[PDB]
Formats: structure tokens, sequence, C-alpha cells
């Protein structure tokens, strides 16, 4: 749930198509940190931007050769981050936090734990 | 432990006896009846091959006895000895915050020893009294200490000690959480 | 009488013996007009109780040769100075009934001298037997077959040319042969319909033909004890119909198997693995490479000979529970070649005991059972035992690996034995192992993929009753980096949870009838007949990744430590 919330927060500004199931992406990210999810979202946005710039440019380059040649239709080749962009991003998905240093954090949390044997403590009735 | 434990020998954990035990276990299971149980106070130094599947894989952690467990241990240790109903055992078990089974056994043994010494000394003196002053009518009052009393247990507990320090319990807790079932599947649900 | 039908086990050395002995015996007149030397002696060796004497008797009966049996201790038990007369008379009598077969059972008693050769009279017996055996004037067709537990137990001069020049290792029967032995030993007891002899055969690993017969007899005796004793109606001869009314039930066979104590479980097994490529879900590049290296030289030896290329006879699997042993078994199964597995405990035992001559014996055994896939599982065990980070002061060379290298260098002659090595620590493996002529073809086994994980889960859960509701593809995909061992553990835990729930539930339900006896008995069957979604969810709750990503990183390093350079990728010839 925290991963889903982080993904939603990162992608709020970016225009994301409703077809992309963000919950599936969050659940597939087994142990990604918030930084890793932000990196994945940034990579997806970068992929979308590169595709949009290349497609609009290559269309304009061909169109500019003949003056007024093709129709004046106002096409948006990529108007939202698509699913393929999210697969493109996940291909480079990385686990920043190794399980050994998570082991160390849980170790320090255990050492900070309130010892043992006082759970059943009860005042005499 | 014999080969070390902190630095040890230059070689790994493998040794002749454990290797033979592994070979016998691998060649075992045919009998369908023998069941191997292993106990170790130093799980960190145990050979990892011992824990592979087909070997002693099911690791079970035995923690220090709880208050109720301590009461049961005290009762078992004192079942044979004559213990006066006055001495409350639940209070003694609860008082022992972290005593191990061995520590409780030592406390019970020390209490029994104190009672035995007191009884021997008392009847010995009482025998002097008849030898020194022969009474006209023989009337034995029986045993001056027929069962273990509160004072014996208090004196014994005076010498009670915790054999197991909290640092070695911390290492065991570490290994236990070193067999940690991950941290991402706790909510695994099938798609429906 | 006894024949090929009686000879069970289908161990495929009886066929070799047949091919050996028909023409010398089945067509004796043929050798009279053709100048050829037949097999003067055949040494059948193997664990006791494997039917060597039975095989010899069956061959003698099926070929018509006069069978003569010279029991080892029968002659040895005779008085000194007249036992030699017994041996000489036995050979003369066998000579008279040409063609004849002389079988020497327990040959390791007449000529046990392994150059130690204690005593005086036994030296006379061995020397005279040698004179007789070498004294065969190639006239007539007497074939001398002898039985011995191991080839090295008998006097070496008996192993020399012309005395016993060819040897056959009958060996322990396999599951298929154990089943056929059970069938032959269970043919007049009117076996019950419930008992199939297939489950017993699979659970009968470690038994020999004598062991199988003893187990069958014990099951029959249990059946006789359970019934027909309560009635206690007995006479001089039990009625045939009354005895036939009983049927040996599966329970009796199960108890007998529990009370078996097989007479040589420890003996090494030479068996065609039953594992198949189906058990492993993937490794297509690895599967094809293994198929190439092993299968191609034999399936198409002519094409290998045409290009003048000698195929590599060694492959070293390296990887993190990923199925290397299973892959080796599968490759052996595809080629239908015998599989010999040398696990790490055996190597460690040879190293600790300073007994590396066992490597010579292991290689000889692999050579005899050709085609074979000699697999050295977890070959890095000795290096780990000596260290790995600092280790001993010396280098990677050790006694056991050196002996293995010597045997491999002296190998390749056989053209059939194929060495497969598996190691989880490629960094510490001795470099000499990877030199040409050794296990040079390094194959990396990676963690199973999603599809591979699905296949592994299916293979682990094939036997267990799994409800169709529980989706397996979802579980495999959910396990991002679980190893084959981890998936097996998850499946085992799910099965354990289901078993505990079923036991607890039926136990309570039985209290329920005992506490409140119902007027009409109507069992609702099993409350949990198959493994459900909740069992798998609880089991996965405890799922764990045994293999950390750092050790996978080290394996990736070594893999790219076998990097094909970085400048030739575009090599083009000048044209
Ligand atoms: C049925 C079975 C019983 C068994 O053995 C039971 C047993 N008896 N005495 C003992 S020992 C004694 C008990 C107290 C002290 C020790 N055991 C035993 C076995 C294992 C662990 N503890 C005890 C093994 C294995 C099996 C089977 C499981 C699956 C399949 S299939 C092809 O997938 O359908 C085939 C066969
Ligand atoms: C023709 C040939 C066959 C061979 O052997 C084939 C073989 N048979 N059974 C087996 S074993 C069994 C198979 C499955 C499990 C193991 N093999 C075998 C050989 C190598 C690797 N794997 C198997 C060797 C070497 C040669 C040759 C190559 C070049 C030349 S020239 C002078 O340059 O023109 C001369 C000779
Ligand atoms: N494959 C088999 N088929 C039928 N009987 C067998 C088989 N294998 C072993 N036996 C039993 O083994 C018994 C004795 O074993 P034997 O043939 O003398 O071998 P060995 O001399 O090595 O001990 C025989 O009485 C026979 O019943």
């Amino acid at each position: 749930k925290s991963r889903v919330a982080i993904l939603k927060a990162n992608l709020r500004k970016s225009p994301v198509a409703k077809d992309v199931d963000l919950e599936f992406l969050a659940k597939m990210t087994n142990g990604f940190s918030g930084a890793d999810l932000t990196e994945i979202c940034q990579r997806a946005c970068k992929l979308a931007i590169r595709e949009s710039i290349e497609s609009e440019i290559r269309r304009e380059r061909e169109r500019q050769t003949n003056p007024s040649a093709m129709e004046v239709e106002e096409d948006d080749p990529v108007p939202e981050i698509r699913r393929d962009h999210f697969e493109e991003a996940m291909r480079f998905a990385r686990r920043s936090v190794s399980d050994n240093d998570i082991r160390k954090y849980e170790m320090f949390a255990q050492t900070l734990q309130q010892s043992r044997g006082f759970g059943s403590f009860r005042f005499p009735s | 432990k014999a080969r070390g434990g902190n630095i040890g020998d230059g070689g790994g954990a493998a040794d002749r006896v454990i290797n033979q035990i592994l070979t016998e276990m691998d060649g075992m299971s045919t009998k369908k009846n023998v069941f191997i149980i292993g106990a170790t106070n130093r799980p960190d130094i145990i050979d990892p091959a011992i824990l592979r599947p087909g070997r002693l894989d099911q690791l079970i952690y035995i923690p220090l006895p709880d208050e109720k467990s301590r009461v049961a241990i005290l009762k078992a240790n004192l079942r044979k000895s004559p213990v006066a109903k006055d001495v409350d055992l639940e209070f003694l078990a609860k008082m022992t915050n972290g005593f191990s089974g061995a520590d409780l056994t030592e406390i019970c043994q020390r209490a029994c020893k104190l009672a035995i010494r007191e009884s021997i000394e008392s009847e010995i003196r009482r025998e002097r009294q008849t030898q020194t002053n022969p009474s006209a009518m023989e009337v034995e009052e029986d045993d001056p200490v027929p069962e273990i009393r509160r004072d014996h247990f208090e004196e014994a507990m005076r010498f009670a000690r915790r054999s197991v320090s909290d640092n070695d319990i911390r290492k065991y807790e570490m290994f236990a959480q070193t067999l940690q079932q991950s941290r991402g599947f706790g909510s695994f649900r099938f798609p429906s | 009488e006894v024949g090929y039908d009686d000879i069970g086990g289908c161990r495929k050395q009886l066929a070799q013996i047949k091919e050996m002995v028909e023409l010398p015996l089945r067509h004796p007149a043929l050798f009279k007009a053709i100048g050829v030397k037949p097999p003067r002696g055949i040494l059948l060796y193997g664990p006791p109780g494997t039917g060597k004497t039975l095989i010899a008797r069956a061959v003698a009966n099926e070929t018509g040769a006069f069978f003569f049996l010279i029991n080892g201790p029968e002659i040895m038990s005779k008085l000194a100075g007249e036992s030699e007369s017994n041996l000489r008379k036995a050979f003369e009598e066998a000579e008279k009934n040409a063609p004849a077969i002389i079988f020497i059972d327990e040959l390791d008693a007449i000529a046990p001298k392994r150059e130690k050769t204690h005593g005086e009279v036994e030296r006379r017996i061995v020397s005279q037997l040698l004179t007789l055996m070498d004294g065969l004037k190639q006239r007539a067709h007497v074939i001398v077959m002898a039985a011995t537990n191991r080839p090295n137990s008998i006097d070496p001069a008996l192993r020399r040319f012309g005395r016993f020049d060819r040897e056959v290792d009958i060996g322990i029967p396999d599951a298929t042969g154990r089943l056929e032995i059970l069938q032959i030993h269970t043919k007049n007891m009117k076996l019950a319909d419930d008992v199939d002899l297939e489950q017993v055969a699979n659970e009968t690993h470690g038994h020999v033909g004598a062991d199988l017969a003893a187990l069958c007899s014990e099951a029959a005796l249990q059946a006789i004890r359970k019934k027909m004793d309560l009635i206690d109606l007995e006479d001089e001869t039990i009625d045939a119909e009354v005895m036939n009314s009983l049927a040996v039930t599966m329970d009796d066979f199960r108890w007998a198997l529990s009370q078996s104590n097989p007479s040589a479980l420890r003996e090494t097994v030479v068996e065609v693995p039953q594992v198949t490529w189906e058990d492993i879900g993937g490794l297509e590049d690895v599967k094809r490479e293994l198929q190439e290296l092993v299968q191609y030289p034999v399936e198409h030896p002519d094409k290998f000979l045409k290009f003048g290329m000698t195929p590599s006879k060694g492959v070293l699997f390296y990887g993190p529970g990923c199925g290397k042993t299973l892959l080796a078994k599968a490759i052996a199964n595809e080629c239908q070649a015998n599989f010999i597995s040398i696990k790490g405990p055996e190597l460690l035992t040879m190293w600790f005991g300073e007994s590396e001559a066992n490597v010579r014996e292991i290689f000889d055994k692999a050579r005899q059972a050709a085609p074979c896939v000699l697999f050295f599982d977890e070959l890095d065990s000795i290096a780990k035992a000596r260290g790995g980070n600092i280790g001993d002061g010396g280098g990677a060379a050790d006694r056991v690996i050196n002996q293995i290298l010597t045997e491999m260098d002296g190998m390749s002659t056989k053209k059939n034995v194929f060495i497969i090595g598996a190691t989880n620590r490629p960094d510490i493996i001795d470099p000499a192992i990877l030199r040409p002529g050794r296990l040079d073809q390094l194959i990396y086994i990676p963690l199973p993929d999603e599809k591979s994980r699905v296949a592994i889960l299916k293979a682990n859960l094939r036997k267990s009753p799994v409800a169709k509701d529980v989706d397996l593809e979802f579980l495999a995909k959910m396990t991002n980096g679980f190893s084959g061992a981890d998936l097996t553990e998850i499946c085992q835990r799910a099965c354990k949870l289901a078993i505990r729930e079923s036991i607890e539930s039926e136990i309570r339900r039985e209290r329920e009838r005992q506490t409140n006896p119902s007027a009409m008995e109507v069992e609702e069957d099993d409350p949990v007949p198959e493994i459900r979604r909740d069992h798998f969810e609880e089991a996965m709750r405890f799922a764990r990744r045994s293999v950390s990503d750092n050790d996978i990183r080290k394996y990736e390093m070594f893999a790219q430590t076998l990097q094909q350079s970085r400048g030739f990728g575009s090599f083009r010839f000048p044209s």
C-alpha cells in the first residue's frame, strides 16, 4: 500500500493513462525503496518525453519539406505515459537496498527492543 | 568449539566426524524409523551442511523458561524432595526473572543440601545431649527438620545465580531472526 | 528348470553374457572350422545375493552346456592334499561332458591371495588352480565362470590373460529390475489386487534379489500370522483352498519393507536416472548446449569424425538449489546412459581419510558402466574445507582433486564416460580442473525464471493433490528471485499445513462421534481432500529467499570473468 501511494504521488504531476494498472506495478516491486520507485517513474517520464520529441520532430522534418503538404491536423503522438513506457522503465528497475543492510537495521531495532520476560508482568490481585 | 570458534583452524567448518554423520544421514532415511535430533548451544559455529535439506533442517529454538515454565521446572526438581507447603513455589519461580533450568536445579539442590546439613548437625547435637545427660525416660521427638522449609529456600536463593548472560541470549535472538521469513510476502493474497 | 524368465532384474548384463556364450556353446561346432579363441573364463562380480549363481545356472540350462558347480568352501573345507584332487576331478568331469560350464561360486575363498598370501596350503591351491585354468588346451568348450564380491579380492594372477580375461559386474538391481525381481518372486502366492508391486518396488531402493525374496517371504509370513492363525484350524497339510483364500495386502508389504534392512544400501548405485527435461522448466540454452556436448558425439559420431574434432568430455556447472544435479540427471536420461553421482561427502571422506585410491575405483566403475555420466556433485567441498578466503598456506591443489585430474588425464580412452562437475563456489575451484582435456566447458545455471519457476512448482506439486483454484503461474511470478530449493520448501510447507489441518480436523470429528454417538453413520469423507488456496497463502507467508543477491553478483562477476574479449565482436574476413 505504501508503494502504491508513493507511485501515485510521484506520478500525480505527470499525465498517466488510466489503462496502466499502477497497483500491479507497486505489488511487483517486491522490496523497492521510495527512491527506486521515484527513479522508475522518472525513467518512464524520460522515455515518454524522448519518444514524443523524436516522433514530433521526425514528423515535422518530413512535413517541412513540402510547404503545407500534409493536412493541418493537430496530432499528439504521445499525450500520456503509456504502458510500454512502464515496461521500458521496469527493464532498468534496480534494488537500491540490499537485504543485508535491511538485516542490519532490523538488528539494531532488535537490540533496541525492551529485553524479554516482562510481557506477562502483572500487578498482584 | 574444540577447533576454535572465533578464528579456529585455517580450514572451514567441515570436520571428519560431522562429515561421517552427514554421510550416514544421506545414506539414512531408508529405515523410515530413525529420527535425528541435534542440540547445539553455538548455532553460529555449526557446519552449514548440517542444515541442508535431507539433514537437520528443522531448526527449533528453545528459549529460557517462562514464569510458568520455571514453576514447572521447580516442581519437577522438587518432586522427590519433601517440600513444606508453606514455601510458595509460584512466588519463587516469578522472582527468578531469567534463571535457566540449570540455575533452578542448582537452587533446589542447594536448598536440599542446606536442609540435609541442618538436619545432620541438629540430630548429632541431640545425640550428644543424651550421651552427656542420660535422660531417665527415652522419648525421641522424631526429626527436628522433617521437610524443606521457607528458611532453607531463602538461604539457598541467597546464592541463586544467573548462569546465562543476556548477551548470549542476544546472539541467539540474532540467529533466530537470521532465519527471517523475508519482509514482503506477509500480505500475500491470490488474485481473485 | 531355471531360465532367462527366472533371472530377474533386467539389469542388461545377462544379455551381454548371452552374447558372450551362445556361439561358444550354442554353436560349438562352428568354432571347430573357424580359427578364433572364445571366452575361456568370465568373472561375474557384484554384491552378494545378486543371483550370479542363478545367472550361470540359467545360462547353462538355456544353452544345454553341462553345468558344474565348484563351491569355494566345499573344496576349502576338504582335507589338505586331497582338495587338489577334488579340483582336478571337477575339471576332468567338466572336460568329459563337453561342452560344459564350470561355475566357481565364492572364488574369493579358493584364491583369496592379493599378494599377501598367508599360509602354505592355500598357496598350493591357488597355484594348482592357476595351472588348471591356464592348462585349458583350447580343446572342447569348457567355460569357467567364477563369482566374486569384488575384482580385487581374488588373486591378481586369476585376472590375467587366459584365466579370467573378461569381467561382468552384475551390480544391484534397479527400480525396473527390482520390480521384475518382485514379479518373479511373487508369482505363486496369489498376490492381492490392491497390492501392485510398483509402490513397493520404488520404495525398495537398496535391496538385492535375495533381499527382495526375503521381503516377499516376510510379507507372506505376516499375512499367515494375521489370518488363519485366529481360527487355529490346522492339520498335517493345510488345505489349499483355505490358504488360497488369503491375499497379501499392501499393509503386510509395507510392514515387511519397514522390517527389511537391505544388505548393501551403502553400495554405489549405477542407474539410468528417471529425471526428465520436464522436471526442469527452461534452461533452453543450457539444455541445448548439454544436448550438444553429450548427445551429439554418440548420435552422430560420423559427423564428429568427418571434421576431425574430438568432443569435450567434461562440463562444469556453476551457479547458486538451481537444479544442477537435476540437469545432470536429465541429460543422462536423454542419452539413456548410466548415471553415477559422487556427492561432496564422499570426496570429503576420501580427503580426511587420505585415501584417494578410491578415485581410481570410482573411475573404473564408471568405465565398466558405459555409457555413463560421471557427475562430481559439489566438487568445491575440499576447497571449502581447507578454507576459501585465506585457507591453507598451500595452493588450490589437494590430494583428491589431483587424483581426479590424473584419472581424467588417463581417461578419454573409454570414449563413453562423461565427467560433469557442479560447484557453488567457482572462485575457489582449482584452475587445473578447467584446463583443456578436463572440465573446460563451463556452464552457468542461473536462478529459475518465471516460466522456469512455474515448471519447478508443477514438478514439485505433481504428486500432491492440488486444487485447480490455486493459480500456480501467479505464485511463480510472485516469487521474484526464489531458487528451486526455495520453491520446494514452499510446496513442502503447504503440504505440511494441509496434512496437519486434515489430521486435526478428522481427529476432532472422531471425538464428535465418540462424545455424541450419532444414530446413523454417514461419513462426509475428507474435510480437506486437496491442497487449497489458504494452505498455499499460509505457506507463502513463510516463503524465504535462500540465495542473496550478493552471491548472485559474484557469480555474474565470474561469468563475465570468462569474457570473450572486447575487440573481435566485428571480425570480418577480407573480401
Ligand atoms: C507413507 C510414507 C511413510 C513414511 O514413514 C512413516 C514412519 N514410520 N515409522 C516411522 S519412525 C518413528 C516414529 C517415532 C520415532 C520415529 N516413520 C517416520 C517417517 C518420517 C519422519 N518420522 C517418522 C515415509 C514416506 C512415505 C511416503 C510419502 C509420499 C509418497 S508419494 C509417491 O508421493 O505419493 C510415497 C511414500
Ligand atoms: C569418431 C570419434 C568418436 C568418439 O566418441 C564418440 C562416443 N561414443 N560413445 C560416447 S559416450 C556416451 C554418450 C552419452 C553419455 C556418454 N562417445 C562420446 C565421445 C566424446 C564426448 N561424449 C560422448 C571420439 C573421437 C572420434 C574421432 C574424431 C576425429 C578423428 S581424425 C583422425 O581427425 O579424423 C578420429 C576419431
Ligand atoms: N534377479 C533375481 N531373480 C530371481 N531370484 C534372485 C534374483 N536375484 C537374487 N535372487 C535370489 O538370490 C538367491 C541366492 O543368491 P545367488 O544367486 O546365489 O547370488 P550370490 O552367489 O552372489 O549370493 C537365490 O536363491 C535367488 O533366489
